[PDB]
Order: C-alpha cells, then structure tokens, then sequence
C-alpha cells in the first residue's frame, strides 16, 4: 500500500510543474486520473490475492463462497485484506467544497487516501474520513434500485 | 489517575448537552417568539383609525401572555395530562392593554383578553419549566419526556422543521443550449418577489420580470440606473483585459445606436412597456412612474434613495454571468448545505398569527362603523363587550390551522400543506427520533437524482446514517449530536465599525475597479472594497472571538472570485470545535480539570476564546484536524469528538464502522419500530394504539451516545443467548428458530392496548 | 449502453443521443488516406487557418481583410489552393449575407465591399465582422466530431458521429460496401425496410448480450418483424 | 375547484388502476405471511 | 526619533470636494487638465451641482451638424450628486508641521444635456400620497435656481485657521 | 472597432459623409474624426526523376511513397520528395 | 453477502462483559479492544474467540 | 504567502508616503485627504518609528497606526469653498495624496 502511494505522489508532483505523455483521452488531469485509477486498482486486487491464497482450510467463508451459498471471493477479500476505490457516478468523489473533498485535507487535494480510497478492512475498522466516502457509495447504490 | 489530553475531550459533550438540551429548536425559538416577536408585531400596528365622527383613535400600549397584577400566573392552568384526557386544548389567555377615546373627550385604559393561544410544552410560560421529581408525581406525568410539542384537540401533533432555499442571495446556474441564468428572490414585509436574469441570444442579455412586460436591453436599464458615460460601464462589468470585452461590447453597441441617454428614453421606455397599473391613484404619469419603479420594482432589496448603490450591484450581477459565459464551470450549483438554510417554527407561527390579527382589525374597525353611521347616542363602549363575543376567530382560526396543516395567508398568499405531523409513540426512540429531523419542500421531480445522493459538505452538520428508506430517499435528513441553529442579531452596528477598520464608502470610490484586491460583501451587498485583506480578516475575527459579537457573523476569504464575505444572516447550522494557536491547542490540561471537578461549566470557554463555532462557507476556508496526535502546525482548528458525525438514532448500533452504510441505514428505520416501555406515566396513560414489553433489559454492549440520551434507563428488547449453526431446515433463508420452555418461562412477552371513544350529544330538539 | 438505449430503439424516435457511424476506408496504413478522409468531412477550419482578421477603412472604400496562413493547409490536409475557399466565401455570402464582390491579390487575402436606419453601413459591417470567422470551408454540415481508432487486432479504421450516412458513404476515399449506422429509422430512409429490420434486431441483440443472461435469438426476430 | 363528473370517472388509467380497478372484486381469496419447510414436497 | 506635529482646524464654512471620472492622466510633465468658465447652478441640500466647461471651435467641431439640430456651439454641461460620510479630513503641509482641515460633503461629477430633454419634447410635442424618490424629484425641479460666480484667489485661507492654535 | 470621444466619452460610430467622404462622430455631441482607422484580432527509399523545383537545384535524386487511394479501380497516387530542398510533392 | 463483521465481534465483547460482571462499552471509531477480551476469556477456561 | 506579500508592501508604503509627504512641503498648493474613525476620543501626531518604521498616535495612552490607500490614478480632485449660500466658490487647487488610518492593538 505504501509503495503504491509515493509512486502516485511522484506522478502528481509532475502534474502542474511538469510534462508527461498523455493518452488520447483528450485533456489534462484526466490522464493521471486514469493512471491513479489503474494503479490503485491492481494494487488492491493484488493485496487481496495473496490473502485468500494463504488462508486456512475448513474455514466457513471460503467454503461458502466456494460452492453455491453466498457471495464471491471478492466479498471475503474486502472483509479480511483490503478494500479500495469507492466510486460513484463513474468517477472519484467530486468535491463538495472548493477544490477539496473535506476540510480535514489541504487545499488542492490530488493525494491518494484524500479521495475515495481506504486502506483499511472491515475488520480493522475505519479511519474517520474513510467513512463518509463509503456512506456515499452506499447511499448512491441504495437510491438507485429504489 | 492523572488528567490526560485524550480523556477530557470526551467530557466536553456532557457539559455542553446538560446546559442546552438535545432538542434546542422548538424550545429556543418559541421562547424568542413570545417575547421579541410579540412586542414587535403589536408595534407594527398600534392604532386603529376609522373615518366618521369628529375624532376617534385607539391605541394598544402593551400585549402580554397570561401575566398581570400580583398573580404570578393563571390560578390553575390545565396540566399536560388532564388536557389530553378531556380532549381540551392546551392554551393560555392573551392579555392586552388598550386606550379608549370618545367624543366625550376621555383618555382611559383597561385590561382585556382578545383570545387564547396554544403554548408548547417545556416552555418558560408552561408549568413544567424547571420542575423536579415529586412535582411531576403530583402533576401525573413523566420527567423524561422530550417535550417541545403542541397538544390540541385530543391527541398531539408536532411542527416539523422545514428547509428553505437561500433567501435574498444571488445564485447562478448554467444550461445547455439557450444559455446561463441567475435567479434572485427576496421578501420585504408584505410581499415576496422574484427576479430572473436571462440571455436569449447573441450574448446580448435580457431582464425578465412579472412587473415589466417584455425583456429589457439591460444596457438601457443601467442608463436608468443613473449611469451615463458608457465606457465606465464597460470598465466596470468587464474592466481591464482578456476576452471579457467583445462579448458585452455587442449589447453595448446596438443598445446605444437606436436609443441612448441616461435620462430621457431610459425611463420612458420602461414605463410605456410596463404591465397593469393596479387602477387606483395611478396618475403620477411622467418619467416619475419609472422613478417609483426604479426603486420598488427595481428587482432587489437595495433601494433606498440613490441610483448609485443599485446600479453597481446590477452591474456586479452582470459581472459574474459573463465570466461563466466565456467558459464552462466557474458557477455555483444549488445542492449543498452552504447554499441552504433551515427555518425553525418560531418564524412560521409569527407569520400565521399576524394574519389573523390583521383580519380582526378591518372587521373591528367596521364593527364600530355601524353605530358610527347611526344618528344618535355616540358609544363609549361595546368595543369591549361586543368584540369579546366577536373574538375567538383567532382561537379557532389558529387551532384549526395547527390541527389541519393547511395555512391560509392573505399577505404572501402561500398555502402550505403537510407541515404539522402527529407524534408517533411506540418506543422511547421514536418520540425523540421524529424530532430533530429535517424536512424539505418542493424542488420538483422524483426523477432527478441531483438532490438525492449525499454530499461531502454534509459531514458533521447532519446525520450521514439515518434515512427513511422508501419512496422518499434523502429528501429528509437528521441533525447530529452537537449542532446549533443560528439566530438573527442586527445590521447597523457592523458597517460603521467596518469603516473604522479602514474600509471606505462606495460612493466616494471612483467606480471603475476590478483591480485592487478583494472587497467586503455584507449579506451579498458590495460596500467597502478595501485593500489589505490580511489585517482586515484577522483583527475582525479577534474582535469576535474575544470581546464582542460571538457565534455568528463569520468572515471568510474568497480566492478566485475576488471579494471577502461577511454574513450576519441567521437561520443556519453551527458546529463547535477547538482553536489551535501556533503549534499547540488552546485547551492545555489543567483548564479542563478545573472544569470537571467543581466548576467553570460551559460557555465560559467562549469568553476565554477556546471553543467556538464555524459556519457558512467559512468552514471551507478553515483547516480542521482529526486527533491531537495528528497536529501539524499549519492547522487552524482541531475537532473534539469525531464520533458525533452519526445522529442520535444511529448511536444505538455497536461498532458501526465495522459494517457497511446500507446495513446501518436499515437499522435506523427498524430501530424506531421496536417496542419499549416508553415512559413512567405509561400505565396512567390512555393511548389509541400501544405495544408493551414485560421484562425489558439493557444491551450487554452499550454506547457513549445511549447514556447521554438516557436510553438504557428505558431499553427496548430482550437480551438473550444464541448459537450460530446450521440446524432445523425450517431455517434456511432469512428465517430464525426459537426454543420452547425458554419461551414458556416467557420471552419478549408483549401487551396490546387500544381504546374506544363515544359521545352523548344533544340536538336542537 | 443500458436500458435507456433500448428505449431509444423501441420508441423509434427521429433523433437520438451520440449516433456513431462506422466506416471502412481502404486498407490498414498510418499515413495519407487515414488522416486525409479525417480532415475532409468535418466542420470549418476557416476560424483556425484564418491567421489574423483585419478590418480596414480607407477613404471611400470599405475593406474586410482576411489573410490565410499557408502553413496550416500544408500540414493539415485539405484539397484546394485559394479559389475554393473564395467560392466557399461566396457561399457564405450567398447564404446569410449578400452578393456584391470578392477580391484576390496575395497571401490569400479576401476583400469584401459593401454599400447601400441612418449610418447602416457601420451597423451592417459590425454584424458581418463577427459572423465571418464561422462559415464552413469544407466538409459537411453534420459531424460533431470524428475519431481514428485501432480496429480489431492490429488494423485501423474510423468511427463518426453524425446524421450524414450516405453523403459520407458517397464521400470518395472510403469503401462504402460494408458499413453500419445507428438510429435505425434513418437507415430506413436509405436502405429501407428489410435492411433496417436486420439492423434493429442486430443492435437489440448486441446491447442485451453484454450486461447479462440471454434473451435467445428467437424472441428478438419476432419483435423486429411485427414492427417492420 | 374542479367538479368534473363524467369524462373523469372513465379515466384513471394510471395510479390505483392496479389496485382499485382490477383489484376490487376477486372472490374466495386469502393473504398471509411466509415460512419455510423441508417436509412438503414441491407442488 | 523626531516629531511631526499635526493640528485640527476649525469650522471655516466647511468644504465641498469635486471629482470627475472623465479625464484620464495625460502621462506628460503635468498630468492634470484645468477646467474653466465655471457657471454652476445650486439649490438646498442634495443640490445636484452643475459644471460648465467651454468648447473650442478650432478642432473637429463639425458645424454642419450643429446648425441642423442643436445650436449650442457653446459651453459643455456637467452635473452630479452630492453625498456625505463622517470621519474624513483634508491635509496640507506647512514647514515642519502638518495642518488638517475637515472636508465634510463629497460629490461625483458626470455629464448630461439640456440639449436633450428640450429636444425630446419639441420632437414629441408637434396629490396627497407620495414620499421618497419622486419627493426628491418633484421638489428638485421646482426649487433649483442659483447663479454662483466662481472666483479663484487665496491669501487668508491659511492664516484664518493658523491663528486658531 | 470600439472607439471613444474625449470629453463626453461615449462611443464613435461611422457616419456617411456627403459626396464621397466617409467619417465618424460621437452621438448627440459635436465632433469629427480624421485619420486611417485600424483594428486587428487573433530515408532509405530513392528513385530517379527530374526535379521541378528550381533555384540552383536541378536535382536528379528524389524520394517516393506508395499508397492506394479512392476507388479500387482508381489508379495509384505517388508522393515525391526531393533530397536538397526537402519539398513534398503529390501527383497520381 | 450482507457483509457485517460488527455483529460477530459483539458476542465476544458481550460474553467477556458478563464474566467480569460489567457492562462492556463500544463505539464508532474506537472503544473497547477485541484483544483484551481474548485474554479475559482464555484464563477462565474458554477458547479465545467464540 | 499571505503575510509575506503584505509586509513587503507595508515596508514600501511606509516609505513612499513619507517622501511625497515631504516632497510637498513649502508654499505651493498641494492637498491630501484623510479618513479617520468617528467619536474622536482625545492631540498626538504622526512620525517615523525607530529603525525606519512609521507610527501614528494620539495622546493619553492610546496607539493608533495605519497608512496606505486604495488604488489612485483616476481622480481629478479639488475641494471648493461654499459659505452661507451666498456666492463663494473658492478653488484652493488640485490634490495630491490619499491615506487611511486603522486602529490596532
Ligand atoms: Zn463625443
């Protein structure tokens, strides 16, 4: 998780003050937005990959998600190892305030963990601004079906 | 145990919540109502003057509620209990003092009762204010009741908190196709009016209104706004450089070709093109019909006697929309709490009461007109005895209005439905849960998902958990544990003080500046336009935090849009937190220890400048921390108790963060449907429908919130063992399995109480 | 993609949102025809290549001065030298403005003269000024934008958003034999009937074969037949 | 305000059409909650 | 280190300050241009001061248009609205000490024409209830006629306030 | 053109002068404007062929490129490039 | 599928509270630790978790 | 960089305003205008603070210091003499500077 942070921090310091090759996804700031979305994605799945692999036999959630009962390997992975990238609307947590997610974060927030990202599982608990982000996606998906 | 920095921060909430109760809203507003509003409304019309007879005049000197002479109060005012049993309403008499004058040349006085009026529970004028123990046992009623509700005509109903869009403020929205639109709404006394600015085509912009028939070429309007010189206008709404010139230059071009001046065709255009004249005393007709128009119908509150104030304001209103016409974004959407303001029932009752009083006036004036047109024996009285039997129109009129929920206004003429709601009593939570709940009105469609999903700005000012899953989703919210609703202070003593701080009058300023720094806006109105924002902000906040004007009137800087805002307009949520000066907190140990032991209570920290309230768009400018450990000394403020984010109803769930938001939402709805023991007076109380529990028990795992709200004293549920296993096969999907002889010693044993009412009447026979 | 797209089909409305059109060109190559047919069919480069637009008044003559920079037309491929924009300039003249005169001297400078409520000439020219850097030099009046994308494994081709169809199919440089277009109702206006019925059952099957399950081939064909 | 007595009662093709119009008269019926069992064969 | 003394002068008829947004800076050695010929009209409070400035026949006068519509040929007309705000003083430095004379009321100057309102009329031609705006209008047009002769010279403007120390 | 007339300082519009002259004057105010008005707003492959480009050039060497364009029956279009000047050339 | 781990922890914190004869606290973002409950259990002869 | 940019101007302004104050010294007519808070509690006067700073003040234990002004370069200003409603209109000539004074701690 930490090795996936400063790498994006190295990419984001080149955002305003530097130049980089941009995909034909049109204009700027969407370029790294697709990159930060791709990087943190793989890292998430990768962390949860080794988790279930080394998990002990005869356990209930594995066997239950193994056969017919309930859920999938993706579900139990969020319980134990890590969650990540809560996303509504097709993008990342649009700013409620001016150029910032929450007042608890510095102005111009491009930082990972500052927007729609949580490195904590359901077991370990949730940091205070790891919560509201999850409340969003929960509210969004709930009103959707309704 | 020694006093640490972590322990005391949690002790702050009990000190805060003990002074101001869980429900501030209804109480505080009703108390302000019966004193301030009552004396102000009667001051609006203190006189009634009718035409006949050589001279007649009548003056109301003072109006009070159920208090005069040596009597502290009514001999015996019916308690809440007995009032509920006899189906009678809950009310106190209205005492008035009037001065009567006849053609017998007399000046005298008296004390009369114009009618009744409902009194809310737990109020200064109630019998339950500051009472303890045996006082309640004698009055036959429960000490733990939340209060703050109106009981009339049998059962009891509650006035629900209603949200309202921003009043007297500029809001700008952008649209595909046609163009950009900004809306302006306000109310001055009797009437409410809405202005709509619009750009149809060409970049040349128009002004729509219900007063003026056809859209006016604003460049002509601005001429009628007192300005002549043209390019001064361009240098105002556009100013110095870039692309802002050519766009507005189009309208500027073709406006002055056919008709150009600041006087002659300016007014005469508007007045000839203007709609219906109201038919009475109409002919002032001249360039002056637009004069009274260019003041009153001039689209906003500004007015007064000059053309300079209003002009620049409309120009600055034109300033912003031409900026978003250039490129997308750069606008203000209407979603978040920052642009929203909630209004407590205190103002609503005043609006409804003043209407019935106005209706009485003309009828009372015409009442004496009868004998007035009668030939002989001019009458001294019967303005006493006859109006007494003529009265009670206020009584029944207000009682029917509060019972129905349909309010009829002849002034604003706004008929509002679905205001009052009957308080649902099932458990102890449902009573406290329905209160402290934010409702909403209109804003059109069910289809639009815009005003539905939660927004990050809601954090800490509202409950992010509680919500009534169903047809209505997200349209009704709830307040958090620690919040404060803003009142209104005053206007005049700010400007004069602001001038002392070095800001100057807008009149003396040559009006062609987009160039020097920011400018100070008072409730949206440009006044000072001062340099050096730093010393302006800091010193002003210092005068706030320390010796004067606490709570509201907060100042915040605007970086991109160039200005500095000062808003004194109340009716908004406020949240407490702690100031960190330099690198460390302002609290510092031994202070809070002096608190918990013997003294120092609350609201003293505001005097010492420790804790205060952020608000409005100022919460955006500041910087808030999480924990005392996390502090990096770039921080303006820290936060006290981060777990206050959830509402009062959502504080029941143990380990909420371990779960997911959809699970916590369902519990908030089901948690109030649980069956408790309700109150202590419960056995002496006759309800319409009620469910009871036999052997209630507290939860094995408690919460810090449930103790402060007094939950476990009146718990709802049965603490029981359990096992997680696949057994039965009558279990399977979402179905449990119970055990006999556990249930035969009883489990969750209930009781169902209903009632029936009959009346023996008497006909005309 | 999802259900509101099926709504667009079932309703069979005239217009529709982002109606992309697929077309094949010749073969798979990076240069020439790839970017050639790309710069051929869309909008107006007039406001782009215009360099600087000058407005001059000398003595008794009124002058509109637009001098085109040759640098852009060289890099961005459009087929003409000067006169074909001059006939495109007179197209604009014939459409919304006037038929008077046109001038050609050097560096692609085009002069416009006008002459006859008082002082109308100034107000006339004022409107003709701003309206000039708009009108289409080449391409059609349809396409909102185009894209060159990698087709299949290694191949290349383009997709176009517009109501054009036949005209861009008639447009030289591309093979129009095998193509496709959305909003079936308009396909009925060119191929018609059968081919349109074959297209409407093609899109219905596609978009509903992605999100999940199966609707089977049988039930779809009957739905498109009873309509057609 | 509206007193409309004729063309109206023939209307109401939406909202409560599901409940009132076609759901008013159905005889010999019943309703109750649900609960599982292994022992009952299907059908 | 040192000391700069300042004083506060007395009443002395008070003052009224002119300002106009028309003329910009000429960027030359002397930026300001001096208005002339005076001819101001006056009335009671909210007086609407009128400013008159000459017109030159030498440069770009366009005579053929004048003889046709407005025969004016003459001094330009400017007007403006006066306003007052407390706590504003004026200053002038004499020797090593500073002296200060309070300004009082302030006024803005922007023009208009009677060649308009009179021309608009001649082109077109061939009780208890009121307050505020029009009350400042109906009374305005009626009560204003005053001829003020502006004469500029200064001697005692200092010594009058100076001896008050 | 967005001009203005000192003193009154409103705007300057073009008015047609009598008999051949074009002038401009401020509305409602006497004035005349003489002058000119203005405004402005803003390689391996080789083949043998004769080079049409001539300064001193007269170059023998050239480059060529091959692609099929337009219709299938429509012949091949070739693109010539010169060594010395580096000029691109196109003919079918 | 419903994915709530907060309930499964409640039993341990609840069971440990009864053995000590004390009501066990819990709250969002903090509160009584799960680990100390295990050692409170295991010394009385119960398996550490549940 | 909030405090930075402002203190940079405060230094400069406290110098520049001192020059144009002493640049117009002798008899030729040059005028400046002041803005002060009301109620006028009582006087003390202006002068350069130690180490080149600038501090105004009044007497009897009070310190009031402020300088600078909002952007100039438009205004053509002169105050005129009006008395008794009788014809006066006396022009003292031109204007030079502008300054405001804010109180402080
Ligand atoms: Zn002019």
């Amino acid at each position: 998780v930490e090795i996936a942070y400063h790498k994006c921090d190295e990419l984001i310091t080149l955002f305003n003050k530097g130049e980089l090759e941009t995909q034909p996804g049109c204009n700027e700031e969407q370029t790294l937005e697709a990159k930060i979305g791709g990087l943190l994605s793989k890292v998430r799945e990768e962390v949860g990959d080794v988790c279930i692999n080394e998990l002990d036999n005869w356990n209930a959630p594995l066997i239950m998600a193994t056969c017919g009962s309930k859920g999938s390997t993706l579900n139990v992975s969020q319980m134990v190892a890590v969650v990540g990238q809560q996303i509504i609307s097709g993008n990342r947590v649009p700013d409620g305030f001016q150029d910032r997610s929450l007042p608890h974060f510095p102005k111009n927030s491009k930082t990972p963990q500052s927007k729609g990202f949580v490195r904590n599982s359901f077991f370990s608990g949730l940091s205070p601004p790891e919560f509201l982000f999850h409340a969003i996606s929960g509210r969004e998906g709930l009103v959707d079906t309704a | 145990d020694e006093i640490n920095t972590a322990q005391d921060k949690w002790h702050l909430l009990p000190a805060f919540l003990k002074v101001k109760g869980l429900v501030k809203q209804h109480l505080d507003s009703f108390n302000y109502f019966v004193d301030t509003d009552l004396k102000k409304i009667i001051k609006a019309n203190q006189l009634i003057l009718s035409d006949v007879d050589p001279e007649f005049y009548l003056k109301y000197v003072d109006i009070r509620v159920g208090k005069k002479s040596s009597s502290s109060t009514k001999d015996y005012l019916t308690p809440p209990h007995e009032c509920r049993l006899r189906d009678m309403t809950y009310s106190a008499p209205i005492y008035v003092d009037i001065e009567y004058t006849r053609g017998r040349n007399i000046i005298m006085h008296k004390d009369v009762e114009i009618g009744r009026m409902p009194i809310m529970l737990r109020s200064n004028k109630c019998i339950l204010y500051d009472a303890d123990e045996s006082k309640m046992a004698k009055l036959n009623e429960c000490p733990l009741d939340p209060g703050g509700y109106f009981i009339v005509n049998g059962t009891e109903k509650v006035i629900l908190v209603q949200e309202q869009l921003s009043k007297n403020r500029i809001i700008v929205e952008a649209d595909e196709k046609k163009g950009i639109v900004q809306a302006s709404v306000t109310s001055s006394t009797h009437e409410r009016k809405s202005k709509t600015y619009v750009i149809t085509k060409n970049g040349k912009i128009y002004l729509k209104h219900n007063s003026i028939a056809e859209e006016i070429p604003i460049a002509i309007v601005l001429k009628a706004c007192g300005i002549l010189s043209d390019l001064e206008i361009m240098q105002l709404v556009c100013g110095n450089d870039s692309s802002y010139q050519d766009i507005f230059a189009v309208n500027l071009e073709e406006s002055s070709k056919l008709d150009i001046y600041t006087q002659q065709q300016a007014l005469e255009y508007i007045g000839a093109k203007v709609k219906t004249m109201r038919r009475q005393k109409l002919t002032i007709l001249q360039e002056g019909i637009e004069a009274i128009a260019t003041t009153v119908i001039a689209h906003l509150t500004v007015e007064a006697l000059d053309f300079r104030e209003k002009a620049l304001y409309i120009a600055m209103m034109t300033r912003r929309v031409v900026m978003a016409m250039y490129n997308p974004k750069m606008i203000d959407d209407r979603d978040y709490v920052g642009n929203k303001r909630l209004e407590l029932a205190g103002q609503l009752i005043s609006l409804l009461f003043e209407d019935l009083f106005k209706k009485f006036n003309n009828d009372f004036k015409l009442s004496i007109d009868k004998v007035l047109k009668k030939p002989n024996r001019a009458m001294e009285y019967d303005a006493l005895l006859s109006i007494n039997v003529h009265s009670n129109n206020i009584t029944s009129g207000l009682n029917r209005a509060i019972s129905t929920g349909n309010w009829s206004l002849k002034r604003f003429k706004m008929e509002r439905a679905g205001v009052t709601h009957v308080l649902s009593r099932l458990s102890y939570i449902s009573a406290l849960g329905m209160m402290t709940r934010i409702s909403s009105q209109f804003e059109k469609s069910r289809k639009v998902s815009g005003p539905r999903a939660l927004q990050p700005s809601q954090f800490g000012m509202l409950c992010t958990a509680d919500t009534p899953e169903g047809e209505a989703c997200g349209l009704v919210k709830n307040l958090a544990l620690m919040t404060h609703i803003t009142t209104d202070d005053e206007e005049e003593p700010i400007k004069k003080l602001c001038y002392v701080l070095g800001v100057e009058d807008i009149t003396l300023i040559d009006s062609a500046s987009l160039h020097l720094n920011y400018g100070v806006y008072l409730n949206g109105t440009l006044i000072g336009s001062i340099r050096f924002p730093t010393k302006f902000v800091t010193q002003f906040r210092h005068l706030r935090r320390t010796g004067k004007v606490s709570e509201f009137i907060s100042i915040y800087s605007n970086s991109h849009q160039m200005a500095v805002h000062i808003a004194t307009d109340g009716g908004r949520i406020c949240r407490p937190l702690i100031i960190v000066s330099d690198g460390q907190s302002r609290v510092k140990d031994i202070h809070l220890r002096k608190l918990l032991d013997g003294e120092l209570d609350f609201d003293d920290f505001l005097k010492l400048g420790l804790v205060e309230y952020l608000d409005v768009n100022e919460e955006n400018d500041s910087y808030i921390a999480l924990y005392e450990k996390d502090i990096v000394p770039s921080m303006t403020h820290l936060e006290i108790e981060p777990f206050t984010i959830l509402g009062a109803v959502a504080g029941l769930i143990p380990y909420p963060h371990h779960n997911q938001s959809p699970r916590n939402t369902y519990q908030c709805a089901m948690g109030k449907q649980a069956i408790g023991a309700i109150a202590y007076n419960q056995f002496k109380r006759i309800d319409t429908l009620l469910y009871l529990m036999t052997y209630p028990q507290q939860p094995m795992v408690k919460t810090k919130t449930i103790e402060l709200i007094d939950y476990d004293k009146l718990p709802a549920g049965q603490n029981a063992t359990v096992a997680v296993m696949s057994y039965s096969g009558y279990d399977i999907e979402d179905a449990l399995v119970l055990n006999k002889s556990s249930i035969d010693r009883g489990f969750g044993r209930c009781e169902t109480r209903r009632k029936t009412t009959t009346v023996l009447k008497r006909y005309a026979n | 993609l999802g259900v509101p797209r099926i709504k667009e089909i079932i309703n069979a409305s005239k217009v529709i949102s982002t109606p992309i059109i697929n077309a094949v060109l010749v073969n798979d190559n990076d240069e020439r025809a790839a970017r050639v047919v790309k710069g051929r069919v869309e909008k107006t480069l007039l406001s782009d290549v215009a360099f600087y637009v000058q407005d001059v008044y000398k003595d008794n003559l009124s002058f509109i001065q637009v001098r085109i920079d040759l640098g852009t037309i060289d890099k961005l491929q459009l087929e003409l030298t000067i006169e074909d924009i001059a006939v495109a300039i007179t197209r604009a003249s014939k459409l919304k403005i006037q038929a008077s005169d046109v001038n050609i001297i050097g560096k692609d400078r085009i002069a416009i003269n006008v002459f006859p409520s008082e002082n109308d000439v100034f107000y006339r020219m004022q409107q003709l000024r701003r309206a000039l850097p708009d009108v289409v030099v080449k391409g059609l009046p349809d396409i909102s934008r185009a894209v060159i994308n990698i087709r299949d494994d290694g191949k290349r081709e383009l997709l176009v958003e517009g109501y054009g169809l036949r005209d861009v199919m008639c447009t030289d440089g591309v093979i129009g034999s095998r193509t496709t277009t959305n909003h079936v109702l308009e396909v009925f206006s060119v191929l018609g009937i059968e081919a349109a019925r074959y297209s409407i059952i093609r899109e219905i099957n596609y978009t509903m074969s992605n999100h999940g399950m199966s609707v089977d081939p049988r039930h779809i064909q009957l739905l498109g037949d009873v309509m057609t | 305000k509206p007193i409309r007595g004729f063309c109206q009662r023939l209307k109401g093709k939406q909202g409560r059409f599901r409940g009132n119009l076609s759901g008013k008269r159905v005889d010999f019926s019943g309703r109750t909650v649900i609960s599982p069992d292994p022992n009952l064969s299907i059908d | 280190i040192e000391e700069f003394p300042l004083k506060i002068s007395g009443e002395e008829e008070s003052l009224h300050v002119f300002q106009y947004a028309n003329r910009p800076r000429l960027v030359g050695r002397k930026p300001a241009e001096h208005p002339f010929i005076s001819a101001a009209r006056y009335k009671p409070k909210s007086h609407l001061w009128e400013i008159d400035i000459p017109l030159d026949e030498q440069a770009f006068y366009n005579k053929d248009k004048a003889e046709s519509e407005w025969n004016g040929v003459n001094v330009q007309t400017l007007k403006g609205v006066g306003v007052e705000n407390n706590g504003q003083y004026a200053a002038f430095v004499k020797d090593m000490q500073v002296y200060l004379v309070p300004i009082e009321r302030v006024a803005q100057l922007k023009p208009f024409f009677k060649y308009i309102d009179d021309a608009n009329v001649t082109r077109k031609q061939e009780q208890n209830r009121l307050t505020g705006s029009l009350l400042a209008h109906k009374v305005a047009d009626e009560e204003a006629n005053i001829e003020l002769t502006w004469a500029e010279g200064t001697f005692e403007q200092f010594k009058d306030t100076i001896v008050k120390e | 053109m967005l001009s203005f007339c000192p003193s009154c300082n409103n705007m300057l519009l073009i008015t047609s002068g009598d008999s051949g002259v074009y002038t401009l004057a401020c509305r409602s105010c006497p004035y005349e404007f003489p002058i000119e008005g203005i405004e402005i707003y803003d390689n391996v492959d080789q083949t043998k062929t004769q080079c049409p480009n001539y300064d001193t050039c007269g170059g023998e060497s050239a480059y060529f490129f091959q692609l099929q364009i337009r219709s299938a029956d429509e012949p091949m279009t070739t693109f010539y490039k010169c060594v010395n000047c580096g000029h691109r050339w196109k003919e079918n | 599928s419903r994915m709530t781990v907060g309930k499964m922890i409640e039993l341990i914190s609840g069971k440990a509270g009864v053995l000590n004869g004390t009501l066990e606290y819990g709250t969002c973002f903090g509160g009584s630790k799960l680990e100390d409950m295990s050692k409170i259990l295991v010394d009385q002869g119960f398996n550490y978790s549940g | 960089k909030e405090a930075a940019a402002e203190l940079e101007l405060l230094n400069a302004d406290h110098q520049h305003i001192l020059r144009k104050l002493k640049k117009m010294n002798n008899k030729p007519e040059r005028f400046m205008v002041f803005q002060l808070p009301t109620r006028l509690p009582a006087v003390g006067s202006i002068r350069v603070h130690k180490s080149g700073k600038l501090s105004v003040k009044i007497g009897n234990v009070v310190m009031d210091i402020g300088k600078g002004a909002e952007t100039t370069f438009l205004q053509d200003v002169i105050a005129l003499s009006i008395a008794d409603d009788a014809s006066s209109a006396e022009l003292l000539g031109r204007v030079d500077g502008k300054i405001v004074v804010t109180p402080q701690i």
